[PDB]
C-alpha cells in the first residue's frame, strides 16, 4: 500500500524477470546454432 | 530452472567447441557439451544482480562542512561557509560512479539522504538543537549569495527543514530532458571553438545549497554534511567496459600523465600459476 | 491517536533499506520513454560476453602485447601458458567478468574460456586446454594435465575454441577474492603434437584468450571494490 | 541445397560491395535501424528523408596497417560530413538521425598473421592528454574522413591516443563488451557491422554530437611472410540508412 | 495429549524395564512400565523448548571500543581505535557459543543490534549528538584504512546510519556457502602442512567496522560498542556432546592447559546422599 | 497523517523481542536446502537419550573410573551407590540431560535411569533399584530403601535395566537449581542377595549408569548457565 | 501498542510535502461559493494569450 | 502482515510441531519394540 | 483515508483536468474560426 499519489513516492520494481542475453552475446545478422559451423 | 543437462560421450559430427569469434557472437556452449554432466538445478533466481539493486542501494555521493556562527563582518558569506552550494553530480564519488559508468544511459528517479553532525572542537559547552535547511535549486531559481538572501523562503524552491543528525528524504522524478542520463555524451551543448566537452545540459541538474536556519550561539559549529544517494527506477543501456583509470573531473573521462599500472603483473613467466 | 511503540532501531539509516519517500516535486511528469538498443536488465546478461584476457601478463607496463599469448614453432610437449582460476584476481582481475564478480562476495557456475589462433591460414597447430580442478598442483607436464577435464584443440578453418570450465566444487559457491579452500583450480595450455609455419614466415603467432560467464552463473553479496580510488573530492 | 556464409553481398542505392571471405555480420543489440516513429517526436518540423541520395557506401581513404600501428578511429556522422549531399544535410540543419552499416575491408594472403579489432563505441568521450581538468577540443574530435591516428604525436585539445585505455580510460581487452568483429587474416578480411541510432533523445545534432565511434584496432600485430611488403591496405566504407533530417537552415558554421 | 496411562499390577512374560543398551536404542520406557500409574495429561506444548526459541533471541556477542575526536597527527588510525572493525563470529561469547555448538550444522538468518554509549570520563562539557555509521564488510571489500577512508561511501557496502545510544536493526539472509553453518569443522580449507584447521570460508562471513562520521568536539569521547545478535530461521542438525571445557579461540575447540575439574566431587563416599 | 500516540517504553531494546526487520541485502536468495541428516526441532527429542551419568564422583580428578560403579562380590544387604536427584547440580549436572536443563528454571516429567551389567557372562547378581520420593530421608538401609519405588533387577541374558522414576510431586513443576521446596527425592541401590563371580574372576565389577528423559518431560522459563565461563573476549 | 519503525528522516520539514492536517478551527464552515468570472484553473490556460513584447529593447 | 519484500524480513516461525525423536532414541536398523527381548 | 472529521484536514485536490482557455484566449462575442477573416 502506498501512502502518497505521485510516482515518485512509489517503492522499487524489484527485478525484471525478462531476461535476453541474445542482444549482447549474439548480436549477429545470420543464426549461428551450437554446433553447427559458424562459417561455411 | 535446470543448470546442467545429462549428457554422456558424444561422438558426432556438430562440434559446440569449436567456433569462429571473427563473428563477433558468444554462443552459450554449456558444460555438457565439453564433458559428461548430470542433471542439476539452479536454485538461484538473479535477484541482487539486477540493475535495480546493483545500482539502487543509498550510498554517499557527496560531503562538505559548513558553519552556524556570528555572521557580523563576513561580506563574503557562501565563500566563507555560511552556507554552502553543491551541484548535483553522480560522478563525485568512484565507487557509485564506476557502477552508474558501467552503462552509457541510465534513468532513475533519485532518493536523497543529507547528514549532517553537529560537533565543537573548540571551547563549547554544548552542541546545539539545529534545524537545517536544505534546498534544492533548478536551473534558473537564484544562486544564494548570504545566508539571509530573499532566496530561503523557497517558495518554489523545494525545502526540508530537520534537526542536524537527523536526515530529510525527499523523491526526485527523473529531471533529464532525454529518456536518460548521457553517461558517456560524445558531443558537444554547441559548435564553438571554446566550448566544454560533455559536460552540458544533461549533465547539470541544479545544485543543492545547505545551510542552518537557527541564530548563532556563542561558537563556531563546524557542520560537515554528508550527502547520501539510492537510485530507484533505475533502467540501463548500452553496457560499457569497466573503468580501469581512475578520475579527475566530474563527467569527463580524463585521466592523469603517467597513470599507474591496472594489470597485476606476474611473479615470473607465463608458465607460472 | 493511534497507540504506538517504537521498537529498537527506530530513525536509523540503513545504506541498503528500499522504503517509500514523499517527494518535494508534486504533479510533476517523468519525460516518456523512447526505445533505446541495448537495454540491460541484469548484469548476468551482459557478463557473458567474451573479453580478451590480458593472459601474457608479464610486461613492465601495461601494453596491447599483454593479450597475446606467444607461440613458438617446432616445440613439442611444451606449456603454452598457465593460470590460477581466480576470476577476482590475477589475469582476470581486469577482464570484464572479473570486474562485475568483484562487485559481488559470492561465485558459482561454470566459466567459458576461448582461444583464437591468429597465425597464417596455411599453419597448422594442435593445442590441448587442460583444466585442472582444485585440490592439486597446477601440471607441470603435459601427461598430467592430460589427466583432468581437457579439450584438444584442432586448429583449422575453425580459428576459436569454446572450452567451458566445468563448475566443480564440493560448496555451492566459491568467493570472489582469493580464497585457499575456495580455489577454483589451475587452467593451463600445452602443445599437442607441434607448431607448424608454411614457408616464408618467420617469428611468432599469438593466440587472443577469451572469458564468458555460463548462463548457469551466479552471483550475490555485493561489496565495494578495490579496482577504483580517490582521496580528493572531485570538482569541476 | 548448397550456399555459404562467408559470400555476401549488400546493395545500397547504386553501391554494391562483394565479399567472399566475410563473417557473419553484426546487428548492434540485434536492433536494425528504424525511422523515428511518432510517438517518440518531439520536434514539430517534418523530417525530410533523402533515402536514395545519401544511403550508399561512401569509400573512406584507406590506412596503412604496420607492425608499429597503435589503431584507428573515426566518429560518425562526423566522418562523412564532407561527403557529398550527406555533408549539406548535415550542416544545413540544426539536428539530423541515420543509421550506418560500416563494412571494414582489410584482404591478404594465408600467409599473413594479424587480427584487428572493428568496434563500435557508442558515446566514445575521449580523454585528454593533458589531464587534471583539461577538456578535449572540438578541431580534433571531429576531424571528418580523416580520424584520428593513435600512432601519431598530440596537437593542443586532441585527446590523448593511448591505444590501451582506448583512449577514454578503459582497457583494450573490455571493448568486447560493445558491438565487435575481429578480422582474422586467416578466417575473415572483411568485417560488418549495422549500425542503428544510439542516443537519449529521438532527435539530436549531428555536427556537434556524434552518436558513435568506429575503432580499427590491430590486437595481433601484423607478421607479413619472408620478403613481402611490411604493410597492408585497410579500407573503411560506412553506408548510412534511415536518413532523416529536419529544419532546413542556414549552413552550420564549423571552424575552418 | 496423554501424559501418563493407567496401568495396574503387571504380571506378564514381556519385561519392558529390562533390555540391552549395547544395541543403542533408548527404549521409551515410562512410568506405566514400572509402577501403577493413573490417568494424566500434559497441559504442556513444549514452544521454549524448540530450537527457534532456544537459540533465537537476541544476545550480545561482541563488543569493541572506539574514540571521536581530533584525527590530525594520528598515522595509525584503525590501529588508534578512529575507527574499529570486528570479524564476524558466533564464537566470542560463550554463553551462546555452547548453545551454537549444541549442534554440528546450523541454518538462521540473523538479526543484529549494534548498541552505542555516550560517555566523558575526562573534562566534557556535554555528550555529543553523535551519529554512527554501521558498516557491512563482505570479503573482498576494501577493509578501510582510515577513519575517512574511500570505502565509508558504501555504494556496494551496507551502510547503516543512527545516533549513539539507539540501535540499527538490519536483518541478514543465511551468507554461508553450505546448507548451514559447520558448527564443527573435521577439516581443513586445503591440504598444506602449514594451513589452518578449521577457521575456513565456513568461519568468515566478512566483519563489521565501527566509527562515528561527525567531525569533532573538543574531547575524546571513548565509546564502547556493544553488538547484540539474534538467531531467526533456526535449523538444527547431528546434535551434539555438550560444552565442558571453556574456550580461548573462535571456531576452535582447543581448551587450556590443567584445566580445572568440571564434575562436582562428593563429599563423603559414593554412598552419601 | 496517521494521528500516533508513542506508548511508554517506546525505542527501547529488549533482548526477546521477535519482530521484523529491513534487510541490507536486497535481491538475495539463500541457498538451497539439502537433506542433513539428524535434524533437531526441539532440545526434548534429544534430551530422551541416554549419556553416562559419573556416579562413581569420588576421584581426585576427573577419569573414566568417574562413570564406574564398583561392585564388590559376596556382599549382603549393602549399599551400591546413593545420589540425590537434583538433576541441575550433582552428579547429572554434567550429563546431557542436565546439561540441558540448566538452561532452564523450571523442569517436570519422568526421569528414565538405567544400570548397565559389564561384568563376566557367567557371573550372577541381583540388585534392587530404589527411588525414594520426596519427604522422606535418603534411605540408610535395604528394608527402608525398598518401602518406596522400586526394581528388583535381576542380571542375566538381558544385560541393562530400565527404571523410570515416576514424577511423585505435589507442585506442576520443580525448580532445576538445587531447592528444597521442589526436592525430587533421592535414588540408591543395593545389594538384593549378593554378587557371585565365576571361578578364575578377581577384583571389582563395574556397572554403567544412563539416564534420559520420558517423553513427558518439559522444561521452560530459560536461563542463563553457570557451567560455562569467560572473562576476556576471544581473538583469533 | 501497535509496533512501529521510525524510517529516516522523521520529524522534518518538506516545503513540498502535501499531507493532512489538524485543525483548530473545528465545526467551521467555509464560506458559500459564487460564480465568480474567469476562473484559472492552469497556468497553460493564461499563458497563451497574446502580450506585448518590447522589441524596441534600445531605449 | 509483512512490511518488507524479502524473506530476510518475516518473523520466526514459531514452533516446529513436527516431531520425531526415534531418529536419535531409536537408531537401529531392526525393529526393537517395549517389552520384547532386546536380544535373542 | 483521512484521519480527521473537518473538511480543513483534507489533502489537495490534485489536478483539475477540466480545462478551457478559449475564455481567456478568445472572449469574442461572435465566433472566430481559425482561417477564415477575422473582419469582413
Amino acid at each position: 500500500i502506498n501512502y502518497y499519489k505521485d510516482a515518485a513516492s512509489t517503492s522499487s520494481a524489484g527485478q525484471s524477470l525478462s531476461m535476453d542475453p541474445s542482444k549482447f552475446t549474439e548480436p549477429v545478422k545470420d543464426l549461428m546454432l551450437k554446433g553447427a559451423p559458424a562459417l561455411n | 530452472t535446470v543448470a546442467s543437462i545429462s549428457s554422456g560421450p558424444k561422438h558426432t559430427q556438430k562440434v559446440p567447441i569449436l567456433t569462429a569469434n571473427e563473428t563477433g557472437a558468444t554462443m552459450p556452449v554449456l558444460p555438457s557439451d565439453s564433458i559428461e554432466t548430470r542433471t542439476t538445478y539452479m536454485h538461484f533466481n538473479g535477484s541482487e544482480t539486477d540493475v535495480e539493486c546493483f545500482l539502487g542501494r543509498a550510498a554517499c555521493v557527496h560531503v562538505t562542512e559548513i558553519q552556524n556562527k556570528d555572521a557580523t563582518g563576513i561580506d563574503n558569506h557562501r565563500e566563507a561557509k555560511l552556507f554552502n552550494d553543491w551541484k548535483i553530480n553522480l560522478s563525485s564519488l568512484v565507487q557509485l560512479r564506476k557502477k552508474l559508468e558501467l552503462f552509457t544511459y541510465v534513468r532513475f528517479d533519485s532518493e536523497y539522504t543529507i547528514l549532517a553532525t553537529a560537533s565543537q572542537p573548540d571551547s563549547a559547552n554544548y552542541s546545539s538543537n539545529l534545524v537545517v535547511q536544505a534546498m534544492y535549486v533548478p536551473p534558473g531559481a537564484p544562486n544564494p549569495k548570504e545566508w539571509d538572501d530573499y532566496t530561503w523562503q523557497s517558495a518554489s524552491n523545494p525545502s526540508v527543514f530537520f534537526k542536524v543528525g537527523d536526515t530529510s528524504r525527499f523523491s526526485v522524478p527523473y529531471v533529464g530532458l532525454a529518456s536518460a542520463y548521457n553517461c558517456f555524451y560524445d558531443g558537444y551543448s554547441h559548435d564553438d571553438a571554446e566550448t566544454q566537452y560533455g559536460i552540458t545540459v544533461l549533465n547539470h541538474m541544479g545544485s543543492m545549497a545547505f545551510r542552518i536556519v537557527n541564530e548563532h550561539d556563542e561558537h563556531k559549529t563546524l557542520v560537515k554534511i554528508r550527502v547520501y544517494h539510492r537510485a530507484k527506477h533505475v533502467e540501463a543501456w548500452i553496457p560499457r567496459a569497466p573503468r580501469a583509470l581512475p578520475y579527475t573531473s566530474i563527467g569527463r573521462t580524463n585521466y592523469p600523465k603517467n597513470t599507474e599500472p591496472v594489470i597485476k603483473k606476474r611473479k615470473g613467466d607465463i608458465k607460472s600459476y | 491517536g493511534l497507540p504506538t511503540t517504537t521498537l529498537p532501531g527506530s530513525g536509523q539509516f540503513l545504506t541498503t533499506d528500499d522504503r517509500q519517500s514523499p517527494s518535494a516535486l508534486p504533479n510533476y511528469e517523468p519525460t516518456p520513454r523512447i526505445h533505446i538498443p541495448g537495454k540491460v536488465h541484469n548484469l548476468l546478461e551482459i557478463i557473458q560476453v567474451d573479453t580478451l584476457i590480458p593472459m601474457n601478463n608479464t610486461h613492465t607496463k601495461d601494453e596491447v602485447n599483454s593479450y597475446l599469448i606467444p607461440l613458438n614453432a617446432n616445440r613439442q610437449n611444451e606449456q603454452v601458458f598457465g593460470t590460477n582460476l581466480f576470476i577476482g584476481d590475477g589475469v582476470f582481475k581486469t577482464t570484464l567478468l572479473g570486474e562485475i564478480v568483484q562487485y559481488y562476495t559470492h561465485w558459482s557456475g561454470s566459466l567459458r574460456f576461448s582461444l583464437m589462433y591468429t597465425g597464417p591460414a596455411l599453419s597448422s597447430a594442435k593445442l590441448i586446454l587442460a583444466y585442472t580442478p582444485p585440490g592439486a598442483r597446477g601440471p607441470q607436464d603435459r601427461r598430467e594435465a592430460m589427466l583432468g577435464t581437457h579439450v584438444v584443440w584442432d586448429i583449422g578453418l575453425q580459428s576459436t575454441i569454446v572450452m567451458t570450465i566445468p563448475w566443480t566444487s564440493g560448496v555451492q559457491f566459491r568467493y570472489t577474492d582469493p580464497d585457499t579452500y575456495t580455489s577454483a583450480g589451475f587452467l593451463s595450455c600445452w602443445y599437442q603434437t607441434s607448431l607448424i609455419l608454411p614457408p616464408e614466415t618467420t617469428g611468432q603467432v599469438y593466440l587472443l584468450s577469451f572469458i564468458s560467464a555460463c548462463p548457469d552463473f551466479k552471483l550475490r553479496l555485493m561489496k565495494d571494490t578495490q579496482t577504483i580510488s580517490q582521496t580528493v573530492a572531485l570538482t569541476e | 541445397c548448397g550456399y555459404s556464409d562467408r559470400v555476401q553481398q549488400i546493395t545500397l542505392g547504386n553501391s554494391t560491395i562483394t565479399t567472399q571471405e566475410a563473417a557473419n555480420a553484426v546487428v548492434c543489440y540485434a536492433e536494425w535501424p528504424e525511422y523515428l516513429p511518432d510517438v517518440d517526436a518531439s520536434d514539430v518540423n517534418k523530417t525530410s528523408k533523402p533515402d536514395t541520395s545519401v544511403c550508399r557506401f561512401y569509400t573512406l581513404d584507406s590506412k596503412t596497417w604496420t607492425t608499429g600501428s597503435k589503431g584507428w578511429c573515426w566518429k560518425l556522422p562526423d566522418a562523412l560530413k564532407d561527403m557529398g549531399v550527406f555533408g549539406q544535410n548535415m550542416f544545413f540543419h540544426s539536428l539530423g538521425r541515420s543509421g550506418y552499416t560500416v563494412h571494414v575491408q582489410c584482404n591478404a594472403t594465408k600467409f599473413h598473421s594479424g587480427c584487428l579489432l572493428v568496434v563500435v563505441i557508442p558515446e566514445h568521450q575521449l580523454a585528454s592528454h593533458e589531464g587534471g581538468n583539461v577538456s578535449v577540443k572540438y578541431t580534433f574530435t571531429h576531424p571528418g574522413e580523416r580520424g584520428i591516428d593513435l600512432s601519431s604525436a598530440n596537437e593542443v585539445g586532441g585527446p590523448v591516443k593511448d591505444v590501451i585505455y582506448n583512449m577514454n580510460g578503459t582497457l583494450l581487452g573490455n571493448l568486447l563488451i560493445f558491438p565487435h568483429q575481429f578480422i582474422n587474416l586467416r578466417t575473415n578480411n572483411t568485417a560488418t557491422i549495422v549500425i542503428p541510432y544510439i542516443n537519449s533523445v529521438p532527435i539530436d545534432s549531428m555536427t556537434r554530437h556524434n552518436n558513435v565511434s568506429l575503432m580499427v584496432i590491430p590486437i595481433a600485430p601484423l607478421t607479413v611472410p619472408t620478403g613481402a611488403t611490411p604493410s597492408l591496405p585497410i579500407t573503411v566504407t560506412i553506408a548510412p540508412m534511415c536518413t532523416e533530417f529536419s529544419g532546413i537552415r542556414s549552413k552550420s558554421i564549423v571552424p575552418q
